[PDB]
RNA sequence: UAUCUGGUUGAUCCUGCCAGUAGUCAUAUGCUUGUCUCAAAGAUUAAGCCAUGCAUGUCUAAGUAUAAGCAAUUUAUACAGUGAAACUGCGAAUGGCUCAUUAAAUCAGUUAUCGUUUAUUUGAUAGUUCCUUUACUACAUGGUAUAACUGUGGUAAUUCUAGAGCUAAUACAUGCUUAAAAUCUCGACCCUUUGGAAGAGAUGUAUUUAUUAGAUAAAAAAUCAAUGUCUUCGGACUCUUUGAUGAUUCAUAAUAACUUUUCGAAUCGCAUGGCCUUGUGCUGGCGAUGGUUCAUUCAAAUUUCUGCCCUAUCAACUUUCGAUGGUAGGAUAGUGGCCUACCAUGGUUUCAACGGGUAACGGGGAAUAAGGGUUCGAUUCCGGAGAGGGAGCCUGAGAAACGGCUACCACAUCCAAGGAAGGCAGCAGGCGCGCAAAUUACCCAAUCCUAAUUCAGGGAGGUAGUGACAAUAAAUAACGAUA
RNA sequence: CCAGCAGCCGCGGUAAUUCCAGCUCCAAUAGCGUAUAUUAAAGUUGUUGCAGUUAAAAAGCUCGUAGUUGAACUUUGGGCCCGGUUGGCCGGUCGGAUUUCCAACGGGGCCUUUCCUUCUGGCUAACCUUGAGCUUGGCGAACCAGGACUUUUACUUUGAAAAAAUUAGAGUGUUCAAAGCAGGCGUAUUGCUCGAAUAUAUUAGCAUGGAAUAAUAGAAUAGGACGUUUGGUUCUAUUUU
RNA sequence: CCCGUCGCUAGUACCGAUUGAAUGGCUUAGUGAGGCCUCAGGAUCUGCUUAGAGAAGGGGGCAACUCCAUCUCAGAGCGGAGAAUUUGGACAAACUUGGUCAUUUAGAGGAACUAAAAGUCGUAACAAGGUUUCCGUAGGUGAACCUGCGGAAGGAUCAUU
RNA sequence: AUGAUUA
RNA sequence: AGAUAAGGGAAGUCGGCAAAAUAGAUCCGUAACUUCGGGAUAAGGAUUGGCUCUAAGGGUCGGGUACGAUCAACUUAGAA
């Protein structure tokens, strides 16, 4: 009688288990980005045939066939929006063409990172879970976030911790009583 | 099934509603009425998901209860009835009078309209016939039957009514040449001004239809509701009158107000 | 009960269909009705959305229409002579439709009298004037004057008295008549 | 993301299979288990059996109330506030559960009802019912219970029931109340004869039968059976009326009768208002209920065309005792072998009929992939079927109903052994079956439905509990200085 | 050569890289293995797209029904124009948009022996109709109601239609995501407002433009088409008298 | 390297006397409940029409006599509703008896197949395998197998103008 | 004529 | 020499010896096995009277260069 909630995965495993070249590669990947999890890996190589089928089942289509254009113009348009391609590459091979790197530097973490407020992408992700960041007023505590640009230049700390203000800290005010006590 | 429904479960009634699929696992069956069950909006789901004038059920009924409202000028204290089309509802307070009517989009509208305007409408005649002791009558779309009507009026023309009495104020027939609105399938909400049509005897009568942009396509002859002569249609219309632009206008359109 | 389905039937092609639902009331049938003669009995029957149903028995008068003269009077019944679907309906005395029967004969008669003023078998101004009118009408044919002077007239049922309660029907004429005549004759 | 690999040989190329590999809204199980969000869940074997407890009852301003029920009218002498029970009226045929049956059957798309029923809604719609119709009869309105209740009670037990005394109705059974004209019949009478007629009966709706009309591509002449309008009786003759359909014996109208006679308000709540011939006189509003017919709507039932798994170690099937058609009739709500009487011998088949199997309800869809496709689909939505197997039937607009009766069969319960009461494939819960599957909880707050009705009821539904069935996100650690 | 491991090959008979423990290391990660069914793999079901000399697979050979397949041919050709899409000098706008244009692409029409249905009507249409260059009168579909012959399909185009949910997909910060169909903007005291698209949907049924491809009947012991004709037979039928 | 009989162990299926056995479906025939429909039935209640008397009451000839109501009881019809029971019919559960169709299953014994580290008897095949192998058909023999008739090369010959 | 198992 | 026997049913006896049961006709239904001819009346079941009717089945004489009259058998089927 309840109306059945859609569900739906988002990655997909190897086809082939074990074969030392993806390995080495998507762990050199997972140790550089600050990863967990080859699952992650796997989700964004999903998105990226995802997008990839859109291109290609347009191109196999004419030029000013109307769904063509409408559907590679959403697609440009959001992705542009997103900054994973770029705002002079719009002529959806491109598109065809992109990479999971391009996806994980346009995630949170690393993006921290390069805005320099973590000196490492590990030091990135436990900022990012231990929710010292927001990227714009509200905070967030997920790395894969695909800013989009917009997001960079609405960075800021996190306002319920120090540098941004407005308080000391949990454990620092623990210590300070402590010594409180101590002196006395 | 050993008898009539009663129920009517979510998903099973129609689209154009735009009835939630979550919140509960039940929908507003129409109760019966001058409409069908699907080409018409309940004034149930015309209160509660077209207005928000109220957030539940009971307070809906509690409206339709008390009597704030009323429909062709009647009351109508029914929870489920079918508020078809191009009726008129009449709200003393706000002085509101809606009109339901169709958009392009294929949504039944809100046609915000005045006591006056209200006063008259319209209606297409669905049939006619000779009622007992010889008094001809037709009936229309809206379940209205009307007795000695003009012998000119038969059958595809339109009336347009006094809604004080089901008599009429006058008449319009059907012929080449004369605008209209579209009323089932895939091109409701369509308002296109007929070119010819095509009569097939034994059976479905087509009708040639072509909108002001010059863009024609064919409908069937009971589908269709002709509202009138080109120009001038003989009520309000709303936003966009019946147009179809494309998919790729209307995003621009959005992204030129943002 | 008796059901009016097919799904108790074979198929077209030679197939027993197999049984698949039960029998249902939208499918259903009665028993006959046997109608019969003298002390009037109708029992009314509830049918599908209300709608009685007068199931006639032992019926005794009927209507009966002349339909070259378009009248019709009420008169007894004194038996069935024909019955084309059976002879058992003739022999047993069951009015059905289509039903060759003899009726009295005495109100056609005694209205012809007073209609046209000539007789059968063996004064005043407006009535004199009345049938001198209505003459050149009074001259019918053979079989239907001889059945008057017997005084039993050969009418056929077009009701459906189990379905109505009424057995009605009209007098035969002329073609039908000599058809009738010639299968009862039949030795 | 259109991928391959190991194994027959001393070694080589091949065919060819085995094994590896990846996935599954594909189940079971193991080992481990910290978090947010969403959420399947006794289908597979047994449609096997069930303790206990719930799951459908219901009123306004407005059907019936002296509750010997409760507040107080003080606006009310009959009550007129509230109000259990009971009669009445609706609904209980929806929902919910399961998938045993069923292989042109259900079902999906697509047609028809010019072949039918349809409560409820929604729009219209009964001047004609006193039948020697003048005393034949209340129409500011007529008759009868009967429940609830009072008390007498009877069985071990039952939603068991009797005897006696009241009384109610929108319950039963009856029943009149408003014009004017218009045609047919008779038909006194004058009698006229060109012929005029006083006076009298009918006509609403519904059923049943028969008849007539229900139409109409185009223009002039000769007449009559009798002039027909008005007459110069030279003849001007026009004027005239019938709708829809692709198409009807359609809608509809009128003659002639049938009917044991259908319907045509003896119902109810508020506010009480006006004319004066100054009265319990006459009119008058906003509603509720019900009612004959038609249209509409929610339906329902039949129905056109196309499509279903494996089998020929199933090649002929159907027709005794209906199979195919025709005629007639019965029955039906309606067409129709649906059923009967008579008659003709047909109908289906290798273009796979018919018979068997099915761990077969069908479909929308689900898994898996470049494309093509293969497999699954009990399971949230649509349509079917069923209530332990079968059969039958009442009430109703609507049931072949099982949370309704009647019987038979196998189960099973209470027995003070005479008898009584049942079908969880509804929600929980229990036994068994197994590889395989949750709490004998809270609420009507939402979503809807039902009733007399805003108010009540609803294990429908929502909530929480069990829950690693599947999905989403994601802790277990980071950052300095010293060797 | 015991206990045992191992899907497959194989390991173990006193020097075990495979067994059972310790250490190290790798895979996936709040998951990981196993059993059973199923899909990809599988071009190991082959319509796309297998093999038949010898690897399994050409019937002993011929006739032959259903079924499947079936030679070639019948209108081509050219001209004349018209207007739509694509760009294109001049940019005559400071990457939008214009004229005559060199070019292409399909569309609409006329003629070349090419009727590619016409009778009643009203529009008489484009009106030979012309009043001085804004005038009175050309051949009915270009508007329609009816009649009429409308030889058939398969195919294909377009449309109507395929209940939602589902699938693909527009927009949307569920804080990301699975989701869901919401949200957004003010002078934030009166309030205002865009959404909830679109596509797919097997066969079958309906209309529809086409006429290649495949059949399909027409006129040959002429019961053959146009016939203003001319008769005869027949019935139907409005106007009048 | 390899074939078959015979012998031992274990499994799987087949034939098989037993008119075998159980389970389920379809079903002729016979009996046939129960409701429903039709022929009657008539307890029971109830309305009307008179119907005369045991005798009070009053009104009038006030003297016999008359008028109607009354507690009472037959008697007669005119009707309304009306259950138990009942005839006949169609629907048709269930039982008995047979038949038939499928699904499992017992069995003396007979004859196969497969798996088994080292059983017995030979040596059929692979070299011209020591009689070239194989194909069909027929007979024979412990077993492979042998022999006859035709056929093939997959032969041990592509070859005698 | 035949040369047992395993490597 | 002929008959009948409750309940049981071959327990009698060398052994169902004797006796019973079945029996005509019409319709239905029919196995293994087979020399394909049979088995076969296989097995097994149903119906049968009287009376009043109904249906079908015929012979001969008749037509200007479809049908009528008349005469007589039992055969079969069906219904009250």
């Amino acid at each position: 009688p309840r109306a059945p909630r859609t569900y739906s995965k988002t990655y997909s495993t190897p086809k082939r288990p074990y074969e030392s070249s993806r390995l080495d590669a998507e762990l050199k990947l997972a140790g550089e980005f600050g990863l967990k999890n080859k699952k992650e890996i796997y989700r964004i190589s999903f998105q990226l045939s995802k997008i990839r089928r859109a291109a290609r089942d347009l191109l196999t289509r004419d030029e000013k066939d109307p769904k063509r254009l409408f559907e590679g113009n959403a697609l440009i348009r959001r992705l542009v929006r997103v900054g994973v391609l770029s705002e002079d590459k719009k002529k959806l091979d491109y598109v065809l063409a992109l990479k999971v790197e391009d996806f994980l530097e346009r995630r949170l973490q690393t993006q921290v990172y390069k805005l320099g407020l973590a000196k490492s992408v590990h030091h990135a992700r436990v900022l990012i879970t231990q929710r010292h960041i927001a990227v714009g007023k509200q905070i967030v505590n997920i790395p894969s976030f695909m800013v989009r640009l917009d997001s960079e230049k609405h960075i800021d700390f996190a306002p319920t911790s120090p540098f941004g203000g407005a308080r000391p800290g949990r454990v620092a005010r623990r210590n300070a009583a402590r010594k409180a006590e101590a002196s006395g | 099934a050993r008898g009539p429904k009663k129920h009517l479960k979510r998903l099973a009634a129609p689209h154009h509603w735009l009835l939630d699929k979550l919140s509960g696992c039940y929908a507003p069956r129409p109760s019966a009425g001058p409409h069908k069950l699907r080409e018409s909006l309940p004034l149930i789901v015309f209160l509660r998901n077209r207005l928000k004038y109220a957030l539940n059920g009971r307070e809906v009924k509690a409206i339709l209860m008390q009597r704030h409202v009323k429909v062709d000028g009647k009351v109508r204290t029914d929870t489920t009835y079918p508020a078809g089309f191009m009726d008129v509802i009449t709200l003393d307070a706000t002085n509101e009078n809606f009109r339901l009517v169709y958009d392009v989009k294929g949504r039944f509208a809100v046609h915000r309209i005045t006591d006056e305007e209200a006063s008259y409408k319209l209606g297409k005649v669905k049939k006619v016939q000779l009622g007992k002791k010889g008094v001809p009558y037709v009936v229309t779309h809206d379940g209205r039957t009307i007795r000695y009507p003009d012998p000119n009026i038969k059958v595809n023309d339109t009336v347009k009514i006094d809604l004080a009495s089901g008599k009429i104020t006058d008449f319009i027939k059907f012929d080449a040449g004369k605008l209209v609105y579209v009323t089932g399938g895939r091109n409701l909400g369509r308002i296109g001004t007929i070119v010819h049509k095509e009569r097939h005897d034994g059976g479905f009568d087509l009708v040639h239809i072509k909108d002001s942009l010059d863009n024609t396509f064919v409908t069937r002859l009971n589908n269709v509701f002709v509202i009138g002569e080109q120009g001038k249609p003989y009520i309000s219309l709303p936003k966009g009158k019946g147009i179809k632009l494309s998919i790729a206008e209307e995003r621009d359109r959005r992204r030129a107000q943002q | 009960g008796i059901s009016r389905d097919s799904r108790h039937k074979r198929s077209a092609t030679g197939a027993k269909r197999a049984q698949f639902r039960k029998k249902r009331k939208f499918e259903l049938g009665r028993q006959p009705a046997n109608t019969k003669i003298g002390a009037k009995r109708i029992h009314s029957v509830r049918t599908r959305g209300g709608n009685k149903k007068y199931r006639a028995l032992r019926i005794e008068t009927g209507n009966f229409s002349w339909a070259s003269e378009g009248i019709s009077k009420k008169t007894r019944i004194a038996g069935v002579v024909y019955h084309p679907s059976n002879n058992e309906l003739v022999r047993t005395n069951t009015l059905t439709k289509a039903a060759i029967v003899q009726i009295d004969a005495t109100p056609f008669r005694q209205w012809f009298e007073a209609h046209y003023g000539q007789t059968l078998g063996k004064k005043s101004k407006n009535a004199e004037r009345k049938w001198a009118a209505r003459a050149a009408s009074a001259k019918i044919e053979s079989s239907v004057e001889s059945q008057f002077s017997a005084g039993r007239l050969y009418a056929c049922i077009s009701s459906r008295p189990g379905q109505s309660g009424r057995c009605d029907g009209y007098i035969l004429e002329g073609e039908e008549l000599a058809f009738y005549l010639r299968r009862l004759t039949a030795k």
